[PDB]
RNA sequence: AGGGGAUCGAAGAUGAUCAGAUACCGUCGUAGUCUUAACCAUAAACUAUGCCGACUAGGGAUCGGGUGGUGUUUUUUUAAUGACCCACUCGGCACCUUACGAGAAAUCAAAGUCUUUGGGUUCUGGGGGGAGUAUGGUCGCAAGGCUGAAACUUAAAGGAAUUG
């Protein structure tokens, strides 16, 4: 797992975690 | 300390000027500046020949102080000095080494060319660098025929002279032999010139 | 570890130089790091000169030459054997021939 | 296919070293003399050693061979080495000296037959 | 001056720098956070008591191959569940 | 050095470099000792009578031995006008 | 060289050195009396002037400022000090 | 028996040189362990480590064994020897020879007052090899060798009674640690102290005095 | 910028001594430097030294006898009581018998032994051995 | 958000290749590439080398400024000036040799003047993961940035070099 792609994947999980939280809010 | 009849006699200066021993390199390195009596137009640096004569006489006193003449060793890998070192060998004790130095001559006590000298005279600190390097391993003082550009690493006595001319190299080795013999029971009287001339020390083609 | 003191390029005092395009593959290359060669060719050949001297007006007119500076990326220069990978001591040698 | 091993080359080298006067340019007598001056366990090895000795003698007839030193060539080595010219090359042929060298000798305070010359810039 | 300040009047800087950087140590961090009292099965104590909930056979990590015979225990003072190894040949029979 | 009541206790007192006054260690194999024969009237060697200098391996490895030896030999009268203090 | 007289260096060495880097630093500049084409009035000119120095008779120019020493105005004579 | 091949061994065999301190004083290179055997008969050795080193090959790993050897009389001399060989016994024998050939003096001194014989070092010394730095500090009488067992044994073979040791770096690298200690004790006669400031007449080497029976023809 | 003229001076002497020079130039020659050099001179660690008078701060040429192992500064100039001089000597000096820790006291700049027998204390300037 | 939008060209289309190819290759192609007015504040933003000061070795080249040669060169024949040559000097981008010294080494004139440990000063690190994650705060239109844990897990991870 390349480091910048793991960073990109983690930005995708973070970007959707901050959407489910806003939804559940 | 010297009486001195050991001053540069005008006939010896005559030989040194005729051998071009005063014509030095165009790039003096910083440990060889004391031996410079000004540059020439067109770049050649003049060596102070009187300082060459004093250093040579000091070198011969160091050679004469060695108890066994056969453990005085003289090195010349350059052809311009090979005959000169051989003639120095024939006239003094002077175990000669002309040509390849065979790494391990001063170390490696099992080599056939293994010597354990008390003093080493080299024609060229650049070309005979292996012998100088090996001398620094086993506590051997070094005299060297140095030009103004030749390195002075592990060289204790430097004779400032032209390193390029075969007449210069042959003359310095011949003068060193003559002065060494003069400083012992071999050239009993110092005034009269030596019977043999500086030419038989010069390299010859082919 | 570090392979070269001049990292792979010729840039000590810039930060940014400019890109150039590889003549073989169009790769973008800092101009100082690009492998540069000067192809000076006869406009015809090393063998058709006699033919063109026989079959042309203006006896031995000019024999014009073609000049072009080629820029190579590291990969294309190695694969085309322009720079020929070297030993540790021999890569420190900057002489052309 | 005919490269000689060091055992042949060294044996022939030593033979020339200590038996050059006894040797010749003829293989037949060279092998007949290898029988008496050396102990070789094989006739074929003796033939090779005498053949390479004859080869090196043929080479020795035209200039010295490097690494091989015998009395008959060393004696003429010092005979040629003791050559001494009739007149010096460091004696005066008529002493050309320039300005800085003249200042050198006069700083030394030696009176010599100098001759100051000018060099083009 | 190899980094750190050396003035005779730089005591505040040096003591604060040391305070800041002691948080990089495991033991200092744990003690000052009180993690043993807060986040630990034993509340910072050397021993604890519990009730055996069930016997477990734990498969040991490679390259070993064994069943390690632990028990699930519920601690009396916390209610937390822990797994405890039962050390010896047998001795799981003694635990029940 | 020497204990309470005298008795020099030194395995040995090492030589010191005649140029830098550094101790010449037992393993300093690049250090040299140079003997210059003293000369009587009409230029004779007088064997066994030398003006002696010691040079550290450091000075020789720095290319300074020739200059240092010029200064010491001139200070001892062996040389006349080779070395100069000012430069 | 490892032994040298730092208190008494050669005048050639000192003249070679930078002005700030001699044993005691000092100026390599000087002052000149300059005689103009017109009159024989003495005016003192700094070597590295920076001023287009003029006189009373030839009230235009004696020296032209440069990046270093000023250049005299091609019709004057001068003496140091 | 032993027939010398060097001038120094020739003189030591002839008895013209009777102490190894002359060899130290004149910095004479030693190239024959018979010189050390003759001049220091009471020299005891100890093997301090035998660890294998391997060289990867087309077919498996070639193994040799490297022996570290320390020699020394407890009265001011030690030598260090490192040798790798096919057999442990061979590496040990050649390590003993190298250790004897490297024998150096050490300068023992007083921690405080000069009562009695020297019992410690005369100066703080350090040595470095690889990452390992070994620092030796003079210690008061009765302190003993405050050092790890390997350095302690080397100092015991040296003759130091009281010393403090401080170490930095990967001291578990034993050969580096012993080399660092060997350097630090060797530096004891390098360090110039005010009681060594006095000028000395600069003696003449026996290589010159007995040049007659040296360099045999 | 220059923060300790004495640190610069003692560095210059150290780097000259380590390379084998018989002399060294020092700029700009405070009087604390002068007193420090005089304490080294009275114990034989240097030779004769010269103050060159330029009209700004002077320079010093120091002659070196080859007997200095190390001269150093202790910055900051720590306050030293009578009873913690010996811990400075233990930390800094190679042996108890030789070597000097230089202090500055209201009784003057001096070595630690003169400080011991005058029973005075102050700040630490440096060390020499 | 305007303008511009030749070119190349995340997306997309399409032709191939291949087991597959939603990749490399081919042809197009929106955004973008450019500009104006605002945002953002991040890069292997690297010399992976904080800044200021001092000292320790030799060399030649080079850029900018200066100083000095009864030094060349063109312009009237040479004045000058320019350009060039030589010798110095300050400042700068670098380079070469050597290893004093340093380093684990690679290597390094600083990465030297360090257990013989202190010139001034700022920032940062403390085994590998979890994790630059979660949480709170703050900035931002957004993308995101700055600040930033723990529970838990683990005997290694890693650096440089050697032989294969
Ligand atoms: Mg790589
Ligand atoms: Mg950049
Ligand atoms: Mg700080
Ligand atoms: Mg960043
Ligand atoms: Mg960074
Ligand atoms: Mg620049
Ligand atoms: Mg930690
Ligand atoms: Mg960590």
């Amino acid at each position: 797992m390349r480091a910048k792609w793991r960073k990109k994947r983690t930005r995708r999980l973070k970007r959707k975690r901050r959407k489910v939280r806003a939804r559940s809010k | 300390s010297l009486p001195a009849t050991f001053d540069l006699t005008p006939e010896d200066a005559q030989l040194l000027l005729a051998a071009n021993t005063h014509l030095g390199a165009r790039n003096v390195q910083v440990h060889q500046e004391p031996y410079v009596f000004n540059a020439r137009p067109d770049g050649v640096h003049v060596i102070n020949v009187g300082k060459t004569w004093e250093k040579l006489v000091l070198a011969a006193r160091i050679i004469a102080a060695i108890p066994n003449p056969e453990d005085v060793v003289a090195i010349s890998s350059r052809t311009f000095g090979q005959r000169a070192v051989l003639k120095f060998a024939a006239h003094t004790g002077a175990t000669p080494i002309a040509g390849r130095f065979t790494p391990g001559s001063f170390t490696n006590y099992i080599t056939r060319s293994f010597k354990e000298p008390r003093l080493v005279i080299v024609t060229d600190p650049r070309s005979d660098a292996q012998a100088i390097k090996e001398a620094s391993y086993v506590n051997i003082p070094v005299i060297a025929l140095t030009d103004l550009d030749s390195p002075s690493e592990f060289v204790d006595v430097a004779i400032p002279c032209n390193n390029r001319g075969k007449h210069s190299i042959g003359l310095i080795w011949y003068l060193l032999a003559r002065e060494v013999l003069r400083l012992r029971g071999a050239l009993v009287d110092r005034t009269q010139p030596w019977s043999i001339m500086p030419d038989l020390y010069f390299y010859r083609d082919p | 570890p570090k392979k070269r003191a001049s990292n792979g390029r010729n840039k000590k005092g810039r930060g940014h130089v400019k890109p150039v395009r590889c003549v073989n593959c169009s790769k973008s290359i800092p101009k100082d790091k690009a492998i540069k060669r000067m192809a000076i060719r006869n406009i015809v050949e090393a063998a058709a000169v006699r033919d063109l001297s026989e079959a042309s007006v203006y006896p031995e007119y000019a024999l014009p030459k073609t000049y072009n500076k080629l820029h190579y990326c590291v990969s294309c220069a190695i694969h085309a054997r322009i720079v020929r990978v070297r030993s540790r001591e021999d890569r420190k040698n900057r002489a052309p021939p | 296919g005919r490269v000689r091993t060091k055992t042949v080359k060294r044996a022939s080298k030593a033979l020339i070293e200590r038996y050059y006067p006894k040797l010749t340019l003829d293989f037949q007598t060279n092998k007949r003399l290898c029988d008496e001056i050396a102990t070789i366990q094989s006739k074929r090895l003796r033939n090779k050693i005498a053949g390479y000795t004859t080869h090196l003698m043929k080479r020795i007839q035209k200039g010295p061979v490097r690494g091989i030193s015998f009395k008959l060539q060393e004696e003429e080595r010092e005979r040629k080495d003791q050559y001494v010219p009739e007149v010096s090359a460091l004696d005066l042929s008529r002493l050309n000296v320039d300005n800085q060298t003249s200042d050198l000798v006069k700083s030394l305070g030696l009176k010599l037959p100098l001759s100051v010359i000018n060099v083009s810039a | 001056g190899k980094g750190k300040p050396r003035g005779l009047n730089s005591a505040r800087k040096l003591r604060v720098h040391r305070r800041n950087n002691r948080w990089a140590e495991n033991n200092y961090k744990k003690r000052l956070l009180g993690t043993a009292f807060k986040s630990s099965p034993f509340g910072g104590s050397s021993h604890a008591k519990g009730i055996v909930l069930e016997k477990l056979g734990i498969e040991s990590k490679q390259p070993n191959s064994a069943i390690r015979k632990c028990v699930r225990v519920q601690l009396i003072k916390n209610g937390k569940k822990v797994t405890a190894f039962v050390p010896n040949d047998g001795c799981l029979n003694f635990v029940d | 050095m020497e204990n309470d009541k005298g008795q020099l206790v030194e395995l040995y007192v090492p030589r010191k470099c005649s140029a830098t006054n550094r101790i010449i260690k037992a393993d300093d194999h690049a250090s040299v000792q140079i003997n210059v024969a003293k000369v009587d009237e009409e230029g004779r060697a007088i064997p066994g009578e030398y003006v002696t200098y010691a040079l550290s391996g450091y000075v020789r490895s720095r290319g300074e031995s020739d200059d240092s030896l010029n200064r010491l030999a001139q200070n001892d009268g062996l040389l006349k006008n080779v070395w100069s203090y000012s430069r | 060289v490892l032994v040298q007289d730092l208190l008494h260096p050669t005048a050639a060495s000192e003249a070679r050195k930078h002005k700030l880097k001699t044993l005691v630093q000092g100026p390599r500049s000087y002052f000149l009396d300059v005689k103009c084409p017109g009159c024989l009035n003495i005016t003192t000119v700094f070597s590295h002037a920076q001023t287009a120095v003029t006189c009373e008779s030839c009230s235009t120019i004696l020296c032209t400022p440069t990046g270093g020493k000023a250049k005299l105005s091609e019709g004057t004579s001068f003496r140091r000090k | 028996g032993w027939v010398p091949v060097t001038k120094l061994g020739r003189l030591v065999k002839a008895g013209k040189i009777t102490t190894i301190e002359e060899i130290f004083l004149h910095s004479l290179p030693v190239k024959e362990f018979q010189i050390i055997d003759t001049l220091l008969p009471g020299l005891q050795d100890e093997v301090m480590n035998i660890k294998p080193v391997q060289k990867q090959t087309r077919a498996g790993q070639r193994t040799r064994f490297k022996a570290v050897v320390v020699v020394g009389d407890s009265n001011g001399h030690v030598g260090l020897g490192i040798k790798t060989a096919k057999e442990v016994a061979g590496a040990i024998r050649a390590g003993i020879i190298i250790a004897k050939l490297s024998v150096i003096p050490i300068r023992r001194g007083y921690w405080g007052t000069n009562l009695g014989q020297p019992h410690s070092l005369a100066t703080k010394t350090t040595g470095k090899c690889g990452s390992v730095t070994v620092r030796l500090i003079p210690a008061p009488r009765g302190s003993g060798i405050v050092a790890s067992p390997a350095v302690k044994k080397l100092l015991q073979l040296a003759g130091v009674e009281d010393v403090y040791t401080q170490s930095n770096g990967k001291t578990r690298t034993l050969e580096n640690t012993l080399k660092a200690a060997f350097v630090a004790i060797g530096n004891t006669y390098g360090f110039l102290t005010p009681n060594l400031w006095a000028e000395q007449p600069l003696p003449v080497s026996p290589l010159d005095i007995y040049s007659d029976e040296a360099s045999a023809q | 910028t220059r923060s300790s003229v004495l640190a610069d001076a003692l560095n210059a002497i150290n780097n000259a001594e380590k390379t084998g020079k018989r002399q060294v130039l020092i700029r700009p020659s405070s009087k604390v430097i002068i007193k420090f050099l005089q304490v080294m001179q009275k114990h034989g660690y240097i030779g004769e030294f010269e103050y060159i008078d330029d009209h700004r701060s002077g320079k010093i040429v120091v002659q070196l006898n080859g007997r200095l192992n190390k001269c150093g500064v202790i910055s900051p100039r720590f306050n030293v009581k009578i009873g913690d001089i010996e811990k400075w000597t233990a930390n800094l000096l190679p042996a108890r018998q030789f070597g000097y820790v230089i202090l500055t006291t209201s009784a003057g700049i001096m070595d630690h032994e003169e400080a011991r027998r005058k029973h005075v204390s102050g700040k630490i300037l440096g060390f020499v051995y």
